[PDB]
This record gives C-alpha cells, sequence and structure tokens, in this order.
C-alpha cells in the first residue's frame, strides 16, 4: 500500500455540520464516517425525484430519495437525500456524480448523518433554503431573486 | 512517511531535470540506508509493484543504488524474487507480471546478470510442457514473458540470442496449438474491419515479432538510466537464483483470456503525429501505462486527467486519441471494466476540461466512430455507449448533431443505429423530460423519441360499465381517498366474483392503488408499503405474483422507470420474488419489449439482489437454471423455426437474445463457475443446436 494511491479525496467529510444534530461533533463525523446517505445541493426547483433516481442509481442501488420542500409552501426548495444501501454505492456517488449535471446545473453532494423528520424542510426565514436568502442573482431554477 | 513521499514523487513536477532529481534521490536513499535499509527496500519493492507506469523511472533509481552499494542492490533483488513467489502463490499474477518486467529492465540497469534472466524466462516457458493443467495457466506465464521484452528483448538478446532463440522457438509453437474458443465471446466488434479485434496474445507476438525483425529497437519507452551509462556499466551486477513456478493447484486462480480493443489507426489523425501501428511494441507499452495510470488513479478523478494528459514518452504520439481509445477500451472491456462505468463518463469531462482545444473534437470523432461501425457491435458493449453517450450529453446540454445520424431513419427500426438512437433518447428523457428531448431533435426524429409516460387505467374515464369487477374497483379508489386499512380494502375485495387466486381481485386491487399514486416514485413506495399485508395475502401464490406484474405492466408499460422501480419494490418488501420476475420477463406479455434495454436493466438488477442473499445458494443456483432453460427454449425455437421455414437465422431479435445469453454468463461469471457440471450434464449439452451451446462453450474457455 501507498499513501499517493490511496488518495481518496472525494469521500472526504466536508466543513458542513447540521447545527439542529441533537448530538456532539465527534458524534456527527462517526455518523457522517459510515453513512450511505448524501445530501445534495444546488439542485433545480423544477427537479424530480425521478430525474434524481435515474442519475443517483448510476453508483448502486438507492434505497430512498426524500425530497427537500418549502416548510411553508411544502413545495420542492431545491435539495434533497439520497440513501444508498451500502456505504461503497454511496462512496461512488460523491467521487462521480458530485460535482456533474442534472438539468444543466452543477450539483454538490456531501455526506449527510442520517435522515430525520423535518430535516427534508426549508431552515429558511422565508421557507426554502437558508442559502436562498441570500444569493443576489437571478436564478430562474430558483424561483428568481433572494 | 518522509522517506516514501520522496521514493513516490520523484518524476513528477519539477524544477530539475529527472535525471538530476534521481542522482538526488540515490544519494539521499544512500544516506539513509544505515538507519533505515529495511524501510527502503520495502517501499523499493512497493513501487516496483504498485506504480509499473513508472517502471524505468525506479529501476534506474535501483541501479544508482546498486552502483553506490553493491550489497544493498542484492538484498533489493532477493527481496524481489520472495514477493514473485509471494504474489503468485495467493493468485496474484496480474502484479506478478509488473514484478517480473521490473527485473527485467534491471538488466539494462546493470543490477541484473542477462543469464540470469534468460534461465528464469527459460522456467516461464516451461510452463506450457505441464500436462493437465488449464491454458490460462500457461498463457499467463508466456505472456510474463513476452510482455516484458519490449524493456529487456534486446540485452537478452545480445547476450544470449542461442538461448533466447530456443525459447522463442518453444513459444511459438504453444501460441500454434492454442484453443481461440473464447474469441468470439470477448470481441468488441465481430466485423473484421476496419480493425480485427485480436485475441491478446496473438497480438502481443506480432508485435514482438515487429520489435526481433527490427534488431529489437523501439522508440517509445523512456530510459533514464542511459543518461547514467558511466555509474552503471562499471557497476556490479547480481545473479538470480534458479526460478520455479509454483505448481499449478486447485486453488489456482489466472487472468482470464483478453481481446485487444481497437478503434484508431494513423489515418484517423492525418495532421497529428503518426500514431504507432496496432502491431507495433510502442502501441502496446503506451496503452499498457495509460491503463496502469487510470488503475493507480481511479479513485480522483481530477488528478487521473492530470497523469493521463502528461503522460511521457520518447517520442511524440497522438495522445488525446491513445487516451479516448484507452478509456472505450476500458468501458467496451467484456466480461468487464476494470472500473465501475460511471467513472469514464465523470474522466472524459475532467479530460474535456484540461485540454478543451482537442480532446472535444477526437472525443466526438471517436462518438461518430462508434455510432458507425454499431451494426455488429456486441449488446452488451452497446448498451454501455447508449449509457455513456446520454449521460454524456445530459452534462453538456444535450448538444448534439442529430442529422449526422440521418441515415438510420431509413432503416429496418431494428437495426443497430436506430434502435441506438431510440434508446439514447429514451436514456435522455430519463434524465430531463419528454418534451425537452422532443425539442433538441431535429423533425425527422420525433419518431425515434420516447412517448409520453402517462399512466393507464382499464377503468378510468374511458372505461365501460361491461368490465369485470368494474364497480367493485370504482368503490377501491373511494376506499383509498377516504384513508382506509388493510382489514377495510379485504373486504371490499370480497364482491368480487372467481372466474388461493382470484385474477380478478388481485387486477382491481392494483390497477386502483396504482392509478391513485401515479403522481410520484414515494407516492407508489407508501402505497405499497401500506396495503402491504394485502399484497403478500393477495400474492402468497405464483401465479399470483405473475399476475401482479402483469397488471402492473399494463399499468406502466408507457413508463419503463417505474416499472423499474416497482419491480425492485417488491422483491425488496417480499411482494413478489425473484423467480416470478425472472419468468415475468420470458412471459409473451413482455414479448414486443424483450429488445428493449429496461427489460434487461431490471432482470439483472433482479439478479444482483438475488446475489446478495444470505445462505439463498439454492435459489441463486434455481434462478439461473430458470434463466438459462427459459433462453434455451426461446432461441431453439427460432432456430428450428427457421430450419423449418428456411428463414433467416441472424435477425435482429436473435442478435439481442443470444447477445443477452452471452451477457448473464459475463456479468456472473464467478457464480456460474460452481454449476459447471449441472450446466454440462443437464442444459448446456451436445443435444443443442450448435449456436446456442457455442456460448456455454465460450463462458467455459475463460478459465479452462
Ligand atoms: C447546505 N446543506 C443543507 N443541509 C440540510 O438540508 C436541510 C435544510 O437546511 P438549509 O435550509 O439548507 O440550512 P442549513 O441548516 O444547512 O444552514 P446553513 O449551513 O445554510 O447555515 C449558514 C449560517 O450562516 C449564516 N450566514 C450569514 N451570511 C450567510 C450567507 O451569505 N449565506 C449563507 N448560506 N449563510 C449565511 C446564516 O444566517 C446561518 O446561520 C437541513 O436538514 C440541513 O441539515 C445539508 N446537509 C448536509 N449533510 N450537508 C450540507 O451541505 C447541507
Amino acid at each position: 500500500l501507498l499513501k499517493a494511491l490511496r488518495s481518496d479525496s472525494y469521500v472526504e467529510l466536508s466543513q458542513y455540520r447540521d447545527q439542529h444534530f441533537r448530538g456532539d461533533n465527534e458524534e456527527q463525523e462517526k455518523l457522517l464516517k459510515k453513512s450511505c446517505t448524501l445530501y445534495v445541493g444546488n439542485l433545480s426547483f423544477y427537479t424530480t425525484e425521478e430525474q434524481i433516481y435515474e442519475l443517483f442509481s448510476k453508483s448502486g442501488d438507492i434505497k430512498k430519495i426524500i425530497m427537500g420542500l418549502d416548510k411553508m409552501k411544502k413545495t420542492a426548495c431545491g435539495f434533497c437525500f439520497v440513501e444508498y444501501y451500502s456505504r461503497a454505492d454511496a462512496e461512488n456517488a460523491m467521487r462521480y456524480i458530485n460535482g456533474t449535471r442534472l438539468d444543466d446545473r452543477i450539483i454538490r453532494t456531501d455526506w449527510d448523518a442520517g435522515f430525520k423528520e423535518g430535516r427534508q424542510y426549508g431552515r429558511g426565514r422565508s421557507g426554502g433554503q437558508v442559502r436562498d436568502e441570500y444569493r443576489q442573482d437571478y436564478d430562474a431554477g430558483r424561483g428568481g431573486y433572494g | 512517511d518522509h522517506l516514501e513521499s520522496l521514493i513516490c514523487k520523484v518524476g513528477e513536477k519539477s524544477a530539475c531535470s529527472l535525471e538530476s532529481n534521481l542522482e538526488g534521490l540515490a544519494g539521499v536513499l544512500e544516506a539513509d540506508l544505515p538507519n533505515y535499509k529495511s524501510k527502503i527496500l520495502r517501499l523499493l519493492c512497493t513501487v516496483a509493484r504498485l506504480l509499473p507506469e513508472k517502471l524505468t523511472i525506479y529501476t534506474t533509481l535501483v541501479g544508482l543504488l546498486n552502483a553506490r552499494n553493491y550489497n544493498f542492490g542484492g538484498e533489493f533483488v532477493e527481496a524481489m524474487i520472495r514477493q514473485l513467489k509471494e504474489s503468485l502463490k495467493a493468485n496474484n499474477y496480474n502484479e506478478a507480471v509488473y514484478l517480473v518486467r521490473f527485473l527485467s529492465d534491471l538488466v539494462n540497469c546493470h543490477v541484473i546478470a542477462a543469464p540470469s534472466m534468460v534461465a528464469m524466462f527459460e522456467n516461464f516457458v516451461s510452463v506450457t510442457q505441464e500436462e493437465d493443467v488449464p491454458q490460462v495457466r500457461r498463457d499467463w506465464y508466456v505472456y510474463a514473458f513476452l510482455s516484458s521484452l519490449p524493456w529487456v528483448g534486446k540485452e537478452l538478446y545480445e547476450k544470449k540470442d542461442a538461448e533466447m532463440d530456443r525459447i522463442f522457438a518453444n513459444t511459438e509453437s504453444y501460441l500454434k496449438r492454442r484453443q481461440k474458443t473464447h474469441v468470439p465471446m470477448l470481441q468488441v466488434w465481430t466485423a473484421d474491419k476496419p480493425h480485427p479485434q485480436e485475441e491478446y496474445l496473438d497480438c502481443l507476438w506480432a508485435q514482438i515479432q515487429k520489435l526481433k525483425k527490427d534488431r529489437w529497437q523501439e522508440r517509445h519507452i523512456l530510459r533514464p538510466y542511459l543518461a547514467f551509462d558511466s555509474i552503471l556499466c562499471e557497476a556490479l551486477q547480481h545473479n538470480l537464483p534458479p526460478f520455479t513456478p509454483p505448481p499449478h493447484t486447485e486453488d489456482s486462480v489466472y487472468p482470464m483470456p483478453r481481446v485487444i480493443f481497437r478503434m484508431f489507426d494513423y489515418t484517423d489523425d492525418p495532421e497529428g503525429p503518426v500514431m504507432p501501428g496496432s502491431h507495433s511494441v510502442e502501441r502496446f507499452v503506451i496503452e499498457e501505462n495509460l491503463h496502469c495510470i487510470i488503475k493507480s488513479h481511479w479513485k480522483e478523478r481530477k488528478t487521473c486527467a492530470a497523469q493521463l494528459v502528461s503522460y511521457p514518452g520518447k517520442n511524440k504520439i497522438p495522445l488525446n486519441y491513445h487516451i479516448v481509445e484507452v478509456i472505450f477500451a476500458e468501458l467496451f472491456q467484456l466480461p468487464a471494466p476494470p472500473h465501475i462505468d460511471v467513472m469514464y463518463t465523470t474522466l472524459l469531462i475532467e479530460l474535456c476540461k484540461l485540454q478543451p482545444g482537442s480532446l472535444p473534437q477526437v472525443l466526438a470523432q471517436a462518438t461518430e466512430m462508434l455510432y458507425m461501425r454499431l451494426d455488429t457491435m456486441n449488446t452488451t458493449c452497446v448498451d454501455r455507449f447508449i449509457n455513456w453517450f446520454s449521460h454524456h450529453l445530459s452534462n453538456f446540454q444535450f448538444r448534439w448533431s442529430w442529422e449526422d445520424w440521418s441515415d438510420c431513419l431509413s432503416q429496418d427500426p431494428e437495426s443497430p443505429k436506430p434502435k441506438f438512437v431510440r434508446e439514447v433518447l429514451e436514456k435522455c428523457m430519463r434524465l430531463s423530460y419528454h418534451q425537452r428531448i422532443l425539442d433538441i431533435v431535429p423533425p425527422t426524429f420525433s419518431a425515434l423519441c420516447p412517448s409520453n409516460p402517462t399512466c393507464i387505467y382499464k377503468y378510468g374515464d374511458e372505461s365501460s360499465n361491461s368490465l369485470p369487477g368494474h364497480s367493485v374497483a370504482l368503490c377501491l379508489a373511494v376506499a383509498f381517498k377516504s384513508k382506509a386499512t388493510n382489514d377495510e380494502i379485504f373486504s371490499i375485495l370480497k364482491d368480487v366474483p372467481n372466474p388461493s387466486f382470484n385474477p380478478l381481485k388481485i387486477e382491481v386491487f392494483v390497477q386502483t392503488l396504482l392509478h391513485l399514486a401515479a403522481k410520484s416514485f414515494s407516492h407508489s413506495f407508501s402505497a405499497l408499503a401500506k396495503f402491504h399485508e394485502v399484497f403478500k395475502t393477495l400474492a402468497e401464490s405464483d401465479e399470483g405474483k405473475l399476475h401482479v406484474l402483469r397488471v402492473m405492466f399494463e399499468v406502466w408499460r408507457n413508463h419503463p422507470q417505474m416499472i423499474a422501480v416497482l419491480v425492485d419494490k417488491m422483491i425488496r418488501t417480499q411482494i413478489v420474488d425473484c423467480a416470478a420476475v425472472a419468468n415475468w420477463i420470458f412471459s409473451s406479455e413482455l414479448s414486443r419489449d424483450f429488445t428493449r434495454l429496461f427489460v434487461w436493466e431490471i432482470l439483472h438488477s433482479t439478479i444482483r439482489k438475488m446475489n446478495k442473499h444470505v445462505g439463498a445458494q439454492s435459489e441463486q443456483k434455481n434462478l439461473f437454471l430458470v434463466i438459462f432453460q427459459r433462453f434455451i427454449m426461446i432461441l431453439t425455437e427460432h432456430l428450428v423455426r427457421c430450419e423449418t421455414d428456411g428463414t433467416s437465422v441472424l435477425t435482429p431479435w436473435y442478435k439481442n437474445c443470444i447477445e443477452r445469453l452471452q451477457q448473464i454468463f459475463l456479468q456472473h461469471h464467478q457464480i456460474i463457475q460452481q454449476y459447471m457440471v449441472t450446466l454440462e450434464n443437464l442444459l448446456f449439452t451436445a443435444e443443442l443446436d450448435p449456436h446456442i451451446l457455442a456460448v456455454f462453450q465460450q463462458f467455459c474457455a475463460l478459465q479452462a
């Protein structure tokens, strides 16, 4: 074994950490490092569960996909969760699907500690995702302005 | 840590020359020999085994260290031989080859005496003399020898040309008697034009013949040690102890034979460097090193693309072409690619990003070529092509010059090209939507576009009051809306006549439960899970499961993706079993969509789930037996009907059927190997039409 050949940067944990996560940081990472669930960001509002299934199945069999919804309008707000049956399949989505297109948008994947009720809603004051509260630009696939 | 980084980094980006860095590293290692000889020996043996793409860089380093310290050189060599035996013992023949090549090139570095290597190679070729041993065993030792020649052939001949000629005689005689039964099962194309897809050993032999004819002179390999002729020449060499190939045992596993992928020649790149020919050792080395690079960096797509693009050689080559070719060679490799299919898609995207002014064009060109050669392309490879191309298109706004492929519009809809376009468009829609795809294609292609994936209800606003259990379902529609329980729906299904197993009860239950959930996948999954108790009851029978599938299909036959996800869910929740799904696939109901990709994706997904079932060897074996039977039967019927009606055997339907059977073996060869006796005695016997039997004999040749 060689350190250089073991390199797997795409599978490394990101800097994100659920602040609402009922638990310690060391514990949240403990779950992230064995998770088979991924958070997917920057999705178009008209991106469907079917399209996410077609794309993410290229790295393995999907157990469940939970679309992110506006805590008020209860509509797709631009993100989702994808759970795989095995860790290896989630990793290949992190290595090869992450950073590629879905509806002509570059999507981002990140390890997730595990789904829970309520985590599928936008924590944004307006209902959608937090990030949309600050964006200045006009995103046709995100409703427009912030 | 520190030493490992130094050794692994030598040869990379540097303000200094390679020779400079090499001599600079030899010095640093020599100095650490007293306190870290053990660690240095291990690290060197390791790069020799895991970094073959840098073979000459490290053989030179060893040569320089050997010159400064003859003792260390002898320990290194001894250590290499030991690792080789352990590699062979562990059935790691693939890594064993890199070690044999490392030892060979060491001769050029004046570390190992030429006679020693010649003696070892003689023992390698003697393996072809062993009796009652797998051909794949004999092949490997022959391959290990020949694939080493590009590096050490010259030296070995200039010192023992007499001994080398005896070896070549025995080698040639052996190659002449090998069986080629496997070839047809591993070729990406049956046509021998424009490029024959050659058996790996026949190709390598031809390349070595060309090298020998050229006085052992090749123009590609980088040999840093030629810059240290002063030091190395005055360096003492070491002898290799007699080598005895570990005897064949029932636990011996050898590499399967291969067929060389080939799609390019110098005429595909006229305004570029002259592409080394299919029968030159340069082509072999180039491809082997690029495959190795991908093997080393497959987990890091950006780093992998950078390493491929920075690939070095003694003379200029049309690298972009070699890179794209090697990638398709992996993607289309039979039985399977070395890495997960999706990696190749992202890898090509990363390469386009790195060579924006040249790679995209070479790729569009290759895509054009693959399309135009689709007529004799194997179905397994076509599936990967379809999946790559569509995925690729979705990352570039689905932009493509479809009019360049209008030649398919005037062909039989079952023919390869038009079928390919239809499957691609269908795949693109799954990554988008109907109207989207209908707009990206010219009007003359609207026909080849996928129909709109709309649900189908037999008891809808089109139905009639004169339908079996009509009103019973209409009452269920309200039952589901009013949020009822299993027990409630059960009693509602009581008012259904029996034309245990009740066909109508199941039909109205499915035709209604699915329709009222035709919204999303989660809407269906949540319905199956809710009334799961009802499903189990209604589908306890085998005819029950088979009917659930037949109804579900008549409800979602225009939404192939929904069928797939529904079938996968029912199996995982025990609503149906893998056996019922396998029978359903060969049922007359899907006879019209039998050649469509979704059918085989569902089958293979079903087999995969079965392969994961713990403690289900019997069930798994039976799943394969059933599949083979159904194939043997439909293929036989076709073959007999063609002999009785004097019709064409090789029809598009037949090409698919026979290749889908082949695909079962290719995709699950390791498991199926356990069924050899049962298959030779009960299913694939001498009684079968040779067309069918040949597929089984090809499968057996992979490890015979
Ligand atoms: C990015 N995510 C999100 N998630 C998971 O998705 C669910 C919905 O959560 P969401 O509405 O995306 O919000 P988060 O809880 O995820 O919060 P965020 O990190 O956006 O909080 C940022 C904080 O920073 C402050 N802030 C100041 N200025 C700015 C600015 O310009 N931009 C942004 N974005 N923030 C700014 C904010 O006030 C705030 O305090 C939910 O379940 C969540 O867990 C997710 N999951 C994973 N595994 N990985 C991810 O990357 C994400």
